[PDB]
């Protein structure tokens, strides 16, 4: 389940 | 949704570019309306492993063993293995690990009928255990006889008078089993229905594949956050450097099976294992690795992709390195690993803390900044499973502490020290007082989870506030005369 | 076997008029013939019970309870329990420790089926042990229902729903038991070849009077040395006082039946306590009573004539006396220890000393010196198995230690002092480190037993030698400039 | 037989 761990959907907006 | 903009975001700090430190800045409260040990711990370390707690235990000699694997993985955490000792310490050290909590267990200590009760002496003097089934040969997939246990061999002066395995054991017929392709519920509903402790698997053609202990259930009761794999074998870890002789360290530990695996340097960018990490992904794909160590985000994405999928980040920041003194390198650690788990996102690779951590309230921080786990050394050495033994100076019960950039490799340069630290005790009074205060920081910041303490941070809705060098010296105790120091 | 005279004999040594200590004198060395574990080591007390080795704990407050006294002499010693408090507190003490090892289990915790489970899980919360037996009317001469041991309880939901016991034990026409009028060897041997777990015991008419446990037999070769009465069970000492209620001091113990007694004194030789000593004997023919404070022969004559059968000698000399400087009584207790121990051989009596012990030598020399047995009180205190409480001061684990003639018991004086020493560990693993030492001690002196070091003082076959101040001072470490003392 | 045990044999012998 790791991917979603961290944060869970956000891994954009640089 | 007024919410009024008092605050500092973490961009809005780390752009300023001073060397920040955990004890240099601050995270701000916010609004709750749940409790206390309401919120988990669930991590992750790998792209697929996970665990339900973050601590993990630092690759050393001061601190990791089976002591601390156990101890650790048993706790929920996950222990690694420090590798300075020959392939086959750290391989009875794994083949100690991995075993002891297993589930439906294959090939167990069994023999022919025609030994001796010495053997099983030996035997569990090799292993501790003395739960041993019998069979007609001695083979695992073998017809099954019967089986021995701790009250059949606990009383004997009459010890080896050629005591063959026929007359005295249990017999064949008074023996509960289960037939084979059987899952783990109903054989737990076939031993508390035995009370027996043990329960061998056969197929219909009375050929074991299998057995069960009881103590599985016990530990499971006694130790419910538990770091557990699919195949009911506990998380072990271990370290490797990048000598090329490693790779037979790697490779039979490999078929002893460990499941992580990490790549130690002081700063692991290197043109040699990433030719390691090219070795090992042909090799052994199935296996997951961590990879460090990193400082910062160049060598952080030319490790990725080089295709790592998980990062060991922190350098010269231990409370043991002096390589920042000696190699003039590393960085602020808080920033370091604030800007390489920013990096760390863009891929989804975890990101795990090391070192400087006094307190509590450092692994929170960190957590709080974005880390994936962390794992510590200092006070989780000086632990009655750290191994060696004590001393004392001047009474004060107290056990070394030595890392391996000092001089205790077996012309040199030192990078860390060698020193001792006083005794704590065992973790299993200890990394609950952890878990229970970094869960209480992480409810009165206002997060349900630290997926939410992350999410809330990217979003940057959550808010914090760099404080001076005469504001953390407030920030403890002061303005009295004396006092005791003491946590729980 | 010319064999030169060099050196001193014991009574030329000890009548040139000198205060000698243990500090002050050695011994010579012999010849040897053998190896350290081919010694024995077993002493005595009493003109009864003897002790497979040769130290005791001394009854004071803040020493010695329930935890020295099972573990101690669990470890083939003895202890003795103060009379600081009210007697039915030591009464509840001395009843514990007269249980953990017993025999045919006369009067244990028994039930009627109308409990709950919850019932049991109370009734462990205070006893620790749950290995329950149950009958119809829960009284313990009643007839039998059947066995719950701690197989059957540890995976329920249910502690109370509905959990009257009826429907949840092993129903009793396959549970074995012994019939009444038997001995242990027989008994132990069907449990064994019966290998279930715990035997019952009851008559023809089903009525409970015994039971008996796996248990008798892990303690037994786990402790192979491990002080048993006639019945099995652990020996056990206690302390008394002088006052008048002394005698509804000991008449409760008596009823629950202690196997020695200690007379506890400042100083022995007194009315008080050879008219307390008439008041014993004639109501306890059976039980055996030790004597002191006396520190010379003329108080020992008319103490031992009495018909006390043992001795507690040695008055200002403990770490915590200092009735020397208040009260200018006693002597030095080597000095001591050598005339009552030659006056106490004339009648058969053992002496045990007290006071001033650093180390394995003194009481090695010590009961080389004519004692046969000797009771150490401050190089085992401060323990974990000690009462009270670990705490720090300077930075140091450490615990409280009082004199138990202080000011500090509830127009007096005092002659007791309070203090705190470092902890020592466990005692299972400092104990068998003190037995090494006296077993090594004596490996030098070159005597399978300690019996005829006494009788080969007594023929002055060895020799002893004096110590003088540079002596002594040279006799630890010296010129040097800093080192770690580690006894083991 | 604690006599024995503590020296046995001689037993006082001024
Ligand atoms: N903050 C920290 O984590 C920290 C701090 C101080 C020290 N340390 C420890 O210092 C240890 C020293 O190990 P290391 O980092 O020097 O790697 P290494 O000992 O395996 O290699 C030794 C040196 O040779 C070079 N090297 C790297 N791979 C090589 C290879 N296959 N063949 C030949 N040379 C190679 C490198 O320059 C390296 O410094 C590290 O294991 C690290 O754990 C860590
Ligand atoms: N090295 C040692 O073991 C040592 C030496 C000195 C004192 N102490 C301890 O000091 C403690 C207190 O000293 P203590 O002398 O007051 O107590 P105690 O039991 O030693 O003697 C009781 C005191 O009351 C008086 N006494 C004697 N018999 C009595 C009786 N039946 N009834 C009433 N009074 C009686 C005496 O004056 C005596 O001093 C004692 O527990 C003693 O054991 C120990
Ligand atoms: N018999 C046996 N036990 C194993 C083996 N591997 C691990 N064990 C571990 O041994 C641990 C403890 O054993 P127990 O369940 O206590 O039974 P035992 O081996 O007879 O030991 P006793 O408590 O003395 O009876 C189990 O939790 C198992 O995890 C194995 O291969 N054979
Ligand atoms: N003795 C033992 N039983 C386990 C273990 N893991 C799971 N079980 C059992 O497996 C059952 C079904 O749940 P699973 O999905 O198979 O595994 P799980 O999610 O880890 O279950 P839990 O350990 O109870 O959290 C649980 O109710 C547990 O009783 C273990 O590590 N040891
Ligand atoms: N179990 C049990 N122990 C008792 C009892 N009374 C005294 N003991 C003492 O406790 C010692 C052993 O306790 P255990 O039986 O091992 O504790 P437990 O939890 O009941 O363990 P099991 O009986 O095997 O289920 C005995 O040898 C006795 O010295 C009793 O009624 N039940
Ligand atoms: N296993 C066991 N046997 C005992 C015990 N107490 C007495 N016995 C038996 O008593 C029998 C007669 O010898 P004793 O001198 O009375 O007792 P014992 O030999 O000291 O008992 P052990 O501890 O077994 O050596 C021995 O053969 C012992 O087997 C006990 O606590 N445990
Ligand atoms: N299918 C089975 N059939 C019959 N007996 C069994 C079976 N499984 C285990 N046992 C019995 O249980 C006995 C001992 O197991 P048990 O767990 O109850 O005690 P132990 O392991 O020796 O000691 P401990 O319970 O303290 O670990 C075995 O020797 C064996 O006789
Ligand atoms: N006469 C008897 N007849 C039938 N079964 C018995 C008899 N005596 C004991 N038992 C059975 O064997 C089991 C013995 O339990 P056991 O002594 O192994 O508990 P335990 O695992 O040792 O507990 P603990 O770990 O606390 O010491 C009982 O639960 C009971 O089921
Ligand atoms: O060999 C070493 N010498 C000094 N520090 C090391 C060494 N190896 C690893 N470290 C790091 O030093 C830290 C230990 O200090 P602590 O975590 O503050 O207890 C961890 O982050 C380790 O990863
Ligand atoms: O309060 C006291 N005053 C004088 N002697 C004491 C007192 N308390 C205990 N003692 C003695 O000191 C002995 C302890 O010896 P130690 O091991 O040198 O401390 C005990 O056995 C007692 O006989």
């Amino acid at each position: 389940m790791a991917d979603y761990l961290i944060s869970g959907g956000t891994s954009y907006v640089p | 949704s007024y919410v009024p903009d008092d605050g500092l975001t973490a961009q809005q700090l780390f752009n300023c570019g001073d060397g920040l430190t955990y004890n240099d800045f601050l995270i701000l409260p916010g609004y709750i309306d749940f409790t206390a040990d309401q919120v988990d711990l669930t991590s992750a370390l790998t792209k697929k492993i996970t665990l339900k707690t973050p601590l993990v235990s630092s690759p050393m000699d001061t601190v990791t063993e089976a002591g601390m694997a156990i101890a650790m993985a048993l706790t929920g955490g996950i222990g690694f293995i420090h590798h300075n000792c020959t392939p086959e310490f750290q391989a009875n050290e794994v083949r100690k690990v991995k075993k002891y909590e297993q589930g439906f267990i294959t090939d167990p200590v069994v023999l022919s009928p025609k030994d001796r009760v010495r053997d099983v002496f030996e035997a569990k003097a090799r292993h501790g255990f003395c739960g041993i089934p019998i069979t007609d040969t001695g083979r695992m997939g073998s017809r099954l006889v019967g089986i021995i246990s701790s009250r059949d061999i606990d009383f004997l002066k009459e010890e080896e008078h050629d005591c063959f395995l026929e007359e005295i054991m249990t017999k064949r017929e008074d023996l509960v089993v289960a037939p084979a392709g059987i899952t783990l519920k109903e054989a737990n509903e076939i031993l508390q229905r035995s009370k027996k402790g043990k329960l061998p698997i056969v197929n219909e053609d009375d050929e074991l594949v299998a057995i069960i202990a009881r103590t599985d259930l016990k530990k499971n009761r006694d130790y419910p956050l538990a770091s557990k794999d699919a195949k009911k074998q506990l998380l072990c870890g271990a370290a490797i450097g990048t000598h090329e002789d490693d790779k037979y360290r790697l490779d039979l530990l490999a078929q002893a099976g460990v499941d992580v695996v990490v790549l130690d340097s002081s700063q692991g960018n290197s043109i040699f294992q990433i030719n390691m990490i090219k070795y090992i992904k042909d090799k052994y794909p199935n296996l997951q690795v961590i990879g460090g160590n990193v400082v910062t985000a160049a060598q952080a994405k030319n490790l990725i992709d080089a295709g790592v999928d998980a990062l060991r980040v922190g350098m010269g920041s231990g409370s043991i390195c002096i390589t920042q003194e000696v190699l003039a390198c590393g960085r602020p650690q808080a920033t370091a690993v604030y800007k390489v788990s920013e990096y760390a996102r863009r891929f989804g690779v975890p990101v795990i803390a090391d070192g400087g951590i006094q307190n509590v309230g450092h692994i929170a921080k960190a957590l709080a900044l974005g880390a994936s786990t962390v794992m510590m050394g200092s006070l989780l050495a000086a632990t009655t499973e750290a191994p060696g033994e004590y001393f004392f100076s001047d009474g004060i019960r107290l056990k070394k502490y030595r890392g391996m950039g000092s001089l205790d490799a077996m012309i040199k340069v030192a990078q860390g020290v060698s020193g001792a630290v006083q005794d704590k005790g065992s973790i299993h009074k200890f990394v609950p007082y952890l878990i229970a205060g970094i869960q209480h920081s992480c409810q009165d910041i206002g997060a349900k989870s630290l997926t939410q303490v992350r999410a809330m941070m990217y979003s940057g809705e959550l808010k914090f506030e760099k404080r001076t060098s005469s504001a953390q010296v407030e920030g403890g105790v002061h303005s009295l005369h004396s006092y005791e120091k003491r946590l729980f």
